[PDB]
């Protein structure tokens, strides 16, 4: 009935949504690959303010320890995965 | 051989046999006010020859 | 109703404004759930373990 | 516009000043802190892990504190003036004013009964 | 650090900071999940009254 | 080091009888344990002694004397009667001390 | 998995209510008492593993015991004053000085109904389940402490200083949990705090000599 | 969660979790998103001002400072995520995340009801027997002989094994497991 | 009296002629007989009292205690036929017939009508369960805790045996129903005082009272749960029982004389809650909830009204019953997880759900929940208390807030909050400890349907 | 569907001492229950009656419930 | 009914004549008549069974009386046999007069739930009885302790008489 199961497809999407609604990033040059710092050009803050929006996504916060390892959004989306036991 | 092998089950019931023939001899033992009591003082019917046993 | 509607018109007005102790003593229930619930429960249960128990 | 710490509301470790004012001397006893710390984590977990276990795991840690709080208090107990004079208070003053307090109730009720200035109006089953 | 030596049958056992289980860090795994403590580090003499479900030491707001 | 025996270590007993009942390690004593458990425990015992109890009748008479009450109470009520005299005992029959 | 048992739960606590409401003599008013009291603390604590669940069940427990030693002071003295729990022979006692018993049955009465002084078990029980939350601690179980107090109202109309001291109470109590109710968040938790504002009006309206307007409160709210 | 805490947070990630704490306990205040995103814009203002700070001893003082200010300014009540710690919805589930270790306990009837299930769960386990050697054996040759311990684990570094201590985390109860 | 006396007796030669296979059935079996017999003792339709013979009566106050022996001795032999499995057949049955004697020296203790004989009695009770708890007991402490017990009662006892023998040279008979009778009143001298003190102190010591209820923790503690059982519910309400039959010739001095032991019991049962709610041990924690509960017992007798008479009686009865219960989950817990500790196992209720049940009942049934015969005892001691003076009420009031409190945290930290999943050691449940839990719970809901059995003498 | 299997401890051991405890309460309960009933409901419940004069009545009737009559004239 | 107006007086009812002023059907009376077309007429079915079944297989039973055994007045002390009578006797009255008291305060109660809002008024009577029984019972019985007996009976009440004999001397 209620709250429909999470799927990896729809955690990737939903990252990539929120990452291609982010001004400082530009749509075309996003990848799941994409580094913040590397390739991104991203600092800390910028980092921080993306976690805290995928927390307001998901409805559940990242603890800072985690949130600070958390640096790509393959990443997020794998720690996502984790924490709501998303399998398939 | 059940006999033999549950002989065993017998004694509590012999115990038993055994409490309830004693109780009866205190009964009898103490039977000094037996229809003497000034409550219980009644003749006695022509048909019994005690007021208990 | 309306003092309330309009209070609310203000919180949707775009300014932060400064704490009160009013209003702190309204969201922390008055301090006494706070103040009662930490010095009782630990006079209580010290006062048995260090006396009664113990001494 | 300051927060002051209490005994039941502590100081934040954010707001405490010995944590901007570092030393070497501190970082270094955090890390062995932390080593003490893993040591003890990686025995309790190879301990956890291992699937020959059949029982529980014992807490030494909880072993010394059940036996700090109840076997070693009197081979520890050394008497004192201030702790004879607790255990005297402590041990004797509520007798002594429950004492006084009941001794007063009923003295003054036998003394009402007595008079016949105390009126039992239903009480038939004390 | 040790009590003080005032014949109170603490003994050798430890001072430990007069803080409760609130304080201890939730998104942790203690080995102790319930009472927010790892295994083998030492245990505070009044465990059973800082426990999370008895008194409170946290900092407040005010 | 004195040649002390090692710690035995309680196995699974259900491992071996999962049918067990906690009171013998070999199933037929076991189960035949339970059921002399069960039958005069719960069946001869809590059964027959609840409905003996409950069938003890004028426990303590209480409904004799509910019945002598009631027996009292018409008396004293159709013969104008007091229903509880003040005094026990009657005054004649007590030889008070003359001072 | 056990809402069964959660169903049974909640029929446990209708039958302990509907005692406690219907009952004539005074210890089988504290057998509704303390069923309704334990029940709360069994669906409170329905999702036991929370810690804060389990605290917030105890500490409804201990205010709940406050006003039980309330209760059992106002029935020992009724027992040792007038022979019986029973209501018919408590309105043969409406015509004495019925001061003490009258003050255990307001102890009682703040216990349950959480007024002030042992309010906070009522938003601290928010803890459990809604339907919990709804049942318990907004229609049924809280409004006991002003079913005593009706119950009680004529030996209460023949106390000046009982009426008095429940109007101030009563008063204190809204007064305090609408202001705490004015920027709480959680909307059980503002919920709550209205119920025990209704019931603070509640115990003013007891302190006045209108009790049959308590219990049509009682309904309403 | 994942990951272990260090011996100690550094500068720059007491300074980052300010901000992040900061930003939620402002938004707790703002309540409503256009209020919340631009004095969400002017706190992103403030920390990118004191940014660029050399002497790291003022940089120091500015957090101290920082600090005492929020906690002046914190919000009594700030909002929490349900399954974040204080929040409504956190340990709700404990009651029925039930460990694996039950099925050894399992009657063979219980068993019969699942014996696909059972199988498979078979075959983990002789899995984590194996396993359980050669991760001990990697555990002993990946200790330090002396110096600092840290929380952090080693993973399989070889083809065919397992990292160490793995049973504990894989076969966690599901946060949701009914 | 004899009909329970010697088949009990009986017991012992099929303890030692039984099979090995066979012994725990058929004394188990035989022993649950011999609570149904003793089941006709409550055939009492008159006022009078049930005098078998010149040696044994039946009372108001005797047959409850009597089948409450009785009823527990088969469910001391499924408690304790767990641990004893590794375990060598002649020690088995020694235990066995430990049991047995314990239960038959107490029956006949119970229905003595001679005091001297009573001390007899009560000595010979002294022995075997010192011998239960110095043999079987696990810790070191077991040695300690016996001499304690053993010594504290001897202390106690001795001055009871002078007096005594006293009161006999100066009756003639030392028998109950003749002191009953030709009671006089003593002319409260000093000898007097002193005389009462010498036939009270060795009640107040097995009650126990506070101050010298320091041999009770241990003892219950290092017992195993055979002892624990049958010192938590018969040897307390035994102390009890001879405060109830001595007090009857010490009119008038009680009245005055009873001033330092209400107090001590008092604030020794607020004390004793306070160790509760900071206790460490479960054990520790069950044994100083008895001593609050017999420290009630205690000054109900002391104030010697009707009310505290009855209240005392089912109290004793209700706390015997909610105490053995309480110590039986305790040791299903303590033969799982090997230890005592109070804090060690946490999410119990997630295992073992109807064992979790049985906790949530012997623990409302501990805190006095209505109709329960031990809020039958409690509140009509708080009546009779009140009435003695009123401002006990805040004694008592405390008293219970801190019951309440101690209980339902015992079933918080026990069987609520997260499981603590390293305890791979968890056996589901024997039907043996179910059945043990099953047979304390159901005579407790009987006794709640019909208290007017264990009302006592005075109603 | 995607159905999860649901971790639980064993409740085998509960349910068949909660079926056993049943089976042998209601194994002898149910024949005294019907006996109650069928004594209930046939015989019994005897009524008031004054005593006759120069009778003396036996011990069990004084008693009322027929089966405790029975029990009081075998048993007492 | 077992139970006799002489012990468990009732005034008789004063039922007053349906009016029914609304056009309306009064579904009280539906449902009454429904439930006893349904409910009462097995039920009294089975109960004229059962009193049958009773009549076929009738037996009778008696209520005990005692004869008075000599007081303890008269009884010597130290002469424990007539003084255990006696004790029994007392004993016996004792636990009477309980539930006098019983009756009379069950009659009161019934007084007060009959009256309703005139409790007050037409209780009168019904509550002096339970004040002068009450009275009598405090005289007799009250203050005697956990081990009441007939012999602290007697003392008390020699004590009152003195006292009462004494305040007569003036
Ligand atoms: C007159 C002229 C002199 C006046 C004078 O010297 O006054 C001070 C003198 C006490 O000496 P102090 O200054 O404490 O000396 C401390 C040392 O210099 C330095 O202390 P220290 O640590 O070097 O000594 C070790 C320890 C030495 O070890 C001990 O003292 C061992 C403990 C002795 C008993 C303590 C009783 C109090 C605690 C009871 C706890 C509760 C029990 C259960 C209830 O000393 C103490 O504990 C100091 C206190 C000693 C008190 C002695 C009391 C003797 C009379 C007792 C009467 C009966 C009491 C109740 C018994 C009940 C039995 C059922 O007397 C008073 O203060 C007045 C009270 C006197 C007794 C009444
Ligand atoms: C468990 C507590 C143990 C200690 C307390 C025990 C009770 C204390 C009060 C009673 C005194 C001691 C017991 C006496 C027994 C006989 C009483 C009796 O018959 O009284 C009437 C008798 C008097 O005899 P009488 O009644 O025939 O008097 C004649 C009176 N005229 C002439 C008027 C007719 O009292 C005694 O004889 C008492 C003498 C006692 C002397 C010895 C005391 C030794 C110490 C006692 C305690 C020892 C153990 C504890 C040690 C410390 C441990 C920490
Ligand atoms: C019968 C038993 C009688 C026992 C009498 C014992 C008297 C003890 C007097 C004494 O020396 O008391 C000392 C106590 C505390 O003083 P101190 O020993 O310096 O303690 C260090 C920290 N308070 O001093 C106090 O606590 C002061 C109390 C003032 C009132
Ligand atoms: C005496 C000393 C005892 C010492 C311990 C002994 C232990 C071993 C016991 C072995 C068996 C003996 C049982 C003894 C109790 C017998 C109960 C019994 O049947 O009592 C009789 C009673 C009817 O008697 P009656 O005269 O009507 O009652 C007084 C009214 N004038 O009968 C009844 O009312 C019917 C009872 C059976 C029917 C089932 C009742 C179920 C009740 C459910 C209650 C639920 C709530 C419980 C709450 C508990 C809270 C903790
Ligand atoms: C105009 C007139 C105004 C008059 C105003 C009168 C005001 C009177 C106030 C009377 C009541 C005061 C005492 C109340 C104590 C309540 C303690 C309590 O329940 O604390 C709960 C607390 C944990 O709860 P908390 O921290 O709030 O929330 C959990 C969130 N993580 O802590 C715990 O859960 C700890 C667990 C319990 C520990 C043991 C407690 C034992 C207490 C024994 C008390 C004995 C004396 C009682 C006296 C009562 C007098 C009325
Ligand atoms: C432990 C706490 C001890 C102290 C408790 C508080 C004081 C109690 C005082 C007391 O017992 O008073 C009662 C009584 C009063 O004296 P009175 O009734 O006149 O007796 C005439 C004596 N020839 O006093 C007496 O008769 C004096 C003897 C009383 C002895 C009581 C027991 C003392 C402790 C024994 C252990
Ligand atoms: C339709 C529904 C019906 C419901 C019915 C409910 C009640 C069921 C139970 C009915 C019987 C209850 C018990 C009656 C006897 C009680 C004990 C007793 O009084 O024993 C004494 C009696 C000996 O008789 P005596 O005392 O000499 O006097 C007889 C007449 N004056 O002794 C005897 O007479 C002995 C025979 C009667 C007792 C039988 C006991 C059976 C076993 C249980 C106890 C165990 C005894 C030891 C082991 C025996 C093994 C066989
Ligand atoms: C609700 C009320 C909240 C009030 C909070 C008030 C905070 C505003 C005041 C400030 O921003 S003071 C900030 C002081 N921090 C610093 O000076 C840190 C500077 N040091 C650095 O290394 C910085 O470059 C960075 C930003 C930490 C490095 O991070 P990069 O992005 O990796």
């Amino acid at each position: 009935s209620d709250a429909p199961p999470l799927t990896l497809d729809g955690i990737k999407d939903r990252v990539l949504y929120v990452l291609k609604l982010y001004d400082k990033i530009d749509p075309e040059k996003l990848s799941v690959n994409s580094h913040f710092m590397k390739d991104l050009g991203l600092d800390s803050l910028d980092q921080v303010e993306i976690i805290m929006a995928m927390e307001d996504e998901f409805g559940f916060e990242i603890p800072d320890i985690d949130a600070e390892k958390l640096m790509c959004p393959q990443e997020i989306v794998d720690y996502i995965a984790d924490k709501k036991d998303v399998y398939e | 051989q059940l006999l033999r092998e549950h002989w065993v089950h017998i004694l509590v019931p012999a115990g038993f046999v055994f409490g309830c023939y004693l109780d009866r001899k205190d009964d009898e033992k103490l039977t000094a006010f037996r229809n003497k009591s000034m409550l219980f003082q009644r003749e006695l019917r022509p048909n019994e020859e005690v007021t208990w046993k | 109703f309306l003092i309330a509607l309009e209070l609310n018109n203000l919180t949707m007005k775009l300014s932060m404004n400064k704490a009160n102790p009013y209003s702190s003593f309204s969201t922390l229930l008055g301090f006494f759930p706070s103040i009662i619930h930490r010095i009782t429960p630990m006079k209580s249960l010290n006062l048995s373990l260090k006396t009664s128990l113990t001494l | 516009s300051k927060y002051k710490p209490a005994p039941l509301a502590t100081l934040p470790s954010t707001l405490d000043p010995a944590e901007y004012d570092v030393s070497p001397e501190t970082r270094r006893a955090q890390v062995e802190r932390l080593s003490i710390r893993a040591r003890l984590k990686r025995e309790y977990l190879l301990q956890y892990n291992d699937p020959k276990r059949v029982s529980h795991i014992e807490d030494p840690a909880l072993i010394r504190w059940t036996y700090a709080r109840s076997a070693n208090i009197y081979p520890n107990f050394r008497p004192t003036p201030k702790n004879s004079l607790l255990g005297a208070v402590a041990g004797f003053g509520p007798l002594i004013f429950w004492y006084y307090v009941f001794k007063t109730d009923r003295d003054r009720k036998e003394r009402l009964i007595q008079e016949g200035k105390l009126d039992r109006k239903f009480n038939i089953s004390y | 650090e040790p009590y003080p030596d005032d014949g109170m049958g603490y003994g050798d056992y430890p001072m430990l900071p007069n803080r409760s289980q609130h304080e201890r860090d939730p998104w942790y795994q203690w080995d102790h999940s319930e009472l927010r403590m790892n295994w083998g580090e030492p245990i505070h003499w009044d465990l059973d009254m800082y426990i999370r479900n008895r008194v409170d030491t946290s900092p407040t707001p005010v | 080091q004195w040649q002390e025996d090692p710690e035995p270590e309680d196995e699974n007993v259900y491992a071996k009888n999962p049918d067990f009942h906690g009171y013998d390690s070999d199933p037929v004593v076991d189960v035949w344990n339970m059921r002399a458990v069960f039958f005069f425990g719960f069946s001869i015992v809590l059964v027959f002694g609840t409905t003996f109890v409950a069938y003890v009748p004028d426990y303590r008479m209480q409904e004799w004397a509910r019945r002598e009450a009631e027996r009292l109470v018409k008396y004293r009520e159709v013969n104008g009667l007091p229903i509880m005299e003040s005094n026990y005992f009657d005054p004649s029959k007590i030889q008070l001390p003359e001072d | 998995p056990n809402i069964n048992r959660f169903i049974k739960y909640l029929t446990l606590f209708l039958i302990t209510m509907l005692i406690l409401t219907s009952a004539n003599n005074m210890f089988q008013l504290f057998i509704g008492w303390e069923g309704v009291g334990i029940m709360s603390f069994l669906l409170i604590g329905w999702w036991y593993g929370r810690t804060d669940a389990n605290t917030a069940a105890l500490q409804a427990i201990l205010y709940n015991r406050i006003g039980d030693i309330g209760f059992i002071l106002a029935m020992v003295w009724f027992s040792l004053n007038m022979n019986s729990w029973e209501l018919q022979q408590i309105m043969f006692s409406n015509n004495n000085d019925n001061l003490i018993p009258l003050m255990g049955l307001l102890i009682a009465a703040t216990g349950k109904s959480a007024q002030f002084g042992l309010h906070p078990w009522l938003p601290s029980a928010m803890e459990g389940p809604t339907p919990v939350s709804a049942l318990l601690h907004s229609s049924t179980m809280v409004v006991a402490g002003i079913f005593l107090l009706v119950r009680f109202h004529p030996l209460t109309t023949n106390n000046n200083f009982i009426l008095t001291t429940m109007l101030c109470l009563g008063a204190l109590t809204t007064l305090f949990t609408a202001i705490c109710a004015l920027t709480q968040n959680d909307i059980k938790k503002i919920i709550a705090f209205s119920t025990s504002s209704q019931l603070g009006l509640m115990m003013v309206t007891l302190g006045m000599n209108q009790p049959h307007l308590a219990f049509l409160h009682i309904c309403t709210h | 969660a994942f990951c272990a805490p260090p011996a100690y947070l550094t500068h720059q990630q007491k300074v980052l979790r300010l901000y992040k704490r900061a930003l939620r306990h402002l938004e707790s205040w703002c309540i409503h998103r256009d209020k919340y995103r631009y004095f969400a814009c002017l706190m992103r203002a403030r920390f990118e001002e004191h940014k660029n700070e050399k002497d790291m001893m003022r940089a120091t003082q500015l957090l101290r400072e920082a600090e005492e200010e929020f906690w002046q300014n914190q919000h009594p009540q700030p909002y929490i995520f349900p399954d974040s710690p204080g929040g409504t919805s956190f340990e709700r589930y404990e009651c029925y995340k039930v460990p694996e270790w039950c099925l050894d306990y399992w009657h063979p009837s219980e068993k019969a009801m699942y014996p696909d299930y059972f199988s498979k769960r078979e075959q983990w386990k002789k899995l984590r027997m194996e396993s359980w050697d050669r991760e001990v054996k990697q555990l002993q040759e990946e200790t330090s002989p002396d110096g600092i311990m840290t929380e952090a684990l080693p993973p399989a570094r070889r083809e065919g094994d397992l990292p160490p201590l793995w049973w504990h985390i894989v076969t966690r109860p599901r946060e949701r497991p009914t | 009296m004899l009909k329970i006396i010697l088949p009990s007796l009986m017991l012992l030669p099929l303890t030692w002629l039984s099979s090995p296979k066979k012994t725990w059935t058929n004394v188990t079996s035989y022993s649950f007989l011999i609570s149904l017999t003793s089941l006709t003792l409550l055939w009492q339709t008159d006022e009078n009292y049930k005098n078998f013979s010149n040696m044994f009566s039946s009372d108001p106050l005797s047959t409850p205690l009597i089948i409450l022996t009785a009823w527990l001795l088969p469910l001391m032999l499924m408690a304790s036929q767990n641990h004893l499995k590794k375990d060598n057949n002649v020690l088995q049955k020694l235990y066995i017939s430990m049991l047995i004697s314990l239960q038959i020296l107490l029956i006949m203790t119970f229905s003595a009508t001679e005091l001297i004989m009573f001390y007899i009695l009560f000595e010979a009770t002294l022995i075997p369960t010192l011998i239960i708890i110095t043999r079987w007991g696990n810790q070191t402490e077991r040695l300690n805790a016996g001499i304690y017990f053993l010594f504290y009662t001897l202390i106690g006892s001795i001055p009871l045996l002078i007096a005594l023998i006293l009161i006999q040279n100066h009756v003639g008979t030392l028998n109950l129903m003749i002191l009953s009778f030709t009671t006089h009143t003593l002319d409260a001298s000093w000898s007097n005082n002193l005389l009462w003190l010498a036939c009270m102190m060795a009640f107040l010591i097995k009650m126990p009272l506070y101050g010298v209820h320091l041999w009770l923790p241990k003892a219950h503690v290092e017992a195993p749960i055979a002892g624990s059982m049958i010192l938590a519910a018969i040897l307390l309400k035994l102390g009890s029982y001879g405060m109830i039959r001595i007090s009857i010739i010490l009119d008038p001095l009680t009245k005055y004389m009873a001033y330092p032991f209400i107090l001590l019991s008092l604030w020794g049962m607020i004390m004793t809650s306070s160790i509760c709610l900071r206790q460490t041990d479960l054990k520790s924690l069950i044994a100083y909830s008895s001593v609050s509960h017999m420290a009630l017992v205690i000054a109900s007798i002391m104030i010697q009204t009707p009310w505290s008479f009855m209240g005392a009686t089912m109290l004793m009865i209700a706390h015997g019953l909610t105490s053995s219960l309480l110590f039986c989950l305790a040791n299903s817990n303590y033969e799982r997880i090997h230890s005592r500790t109070m804090i060690m196992a946490r999410g119990l209720q997630m295992v073992f759900p109807l064992m979790a049940t049985w906790w949530l009942m012997a623990s409302l049934a501990n805190l006095a929940l209505p109709p329960s015969i031990n809020l039958m005892g409690e509140l009509f001691i708080t009546m009779s208390l009140f009435s003695w003076s009123n401002f006990t009420i805040i004694l008592m009031g405390i008293n219970i807030i801190i019951t309440g409190m101690y209980s339902m945290y015992m079933i918080i930290t026990t069987q609520r909050g997260k499981l603590t999943n390293h305890m791979i050691n968890l056996q589901p449940s024997h039907t043996r400890e179910l059945t043990l839990m099953a047979l304390h719970m159901i005579p407790l809901i009987l006794l709640t349907t019909s208290p007017k059995l264990i009302t006592g003498l005075t109603m | 569907g995607k159905r999860l299997f649901v971790v639980k401890p064993s409740l085998y051991y509960d349910a068949r001492f909660l079926r056993l405890m049943k089976f042998y309460l209601m194994l002898t309960g149910i024949p005294v229950i019907i006996g109650i009933t069928l004594v209930n409901i046939f015989i019994g419940e005897a009524e008031l009656a004054e005593i006759p004069e120069g009778y003396i009545p036996e011990h069990w009737e004084y008693y009322k419930h027929p089966i405790s009559r029975w029990i009081a004239r075998n048993f007492y | 009914d077992s139970w006799d107006k002489d012990v468990y007086p009732e005034p008789p009812s004063r039922t007053p004549a349906p009016s029914p002023q609304t056009s309306l059907p009064n579904p009280i009376t539906y449902l009454t008549k429904a439930y006893d077309l349904v409910v009462d007429w097995p039920v009294t079915l089975v109960r004229e069974f059962i009193e049958r079944q009773h009549a076929k297989n009738r037996t009778y039973y008696y209520h005990r009386q005692y004869r008075r055994v000599p007081d303890i007045t008269e009884c010597k002390e130290g002469d424990v046999l007539c003084i255990y009578e006696a004790e029994m006797q007392w004993r016996r009255d004792f636990k009477v007069d309980q539930e006098i008291m019983n009756i009379i305060q069950e009659r009161l109660k019934a007084c007060q739930q009959r009256e309703g809002e005139n409790y007050q008024q037409n209780c009168a009577k019904e509550l002096e009885q339970f004040t002068k029984v009450t009275k009598a019972y405090q005289d007799r019985y009250l203050d005697l302790g956990a081990y009441y007996s007939a012999r602290k009976c007697l003392a008390k009440q020699k004590q009152r008489m003195l006292e009462e004999r004494k305040a007569a001397r003036q």
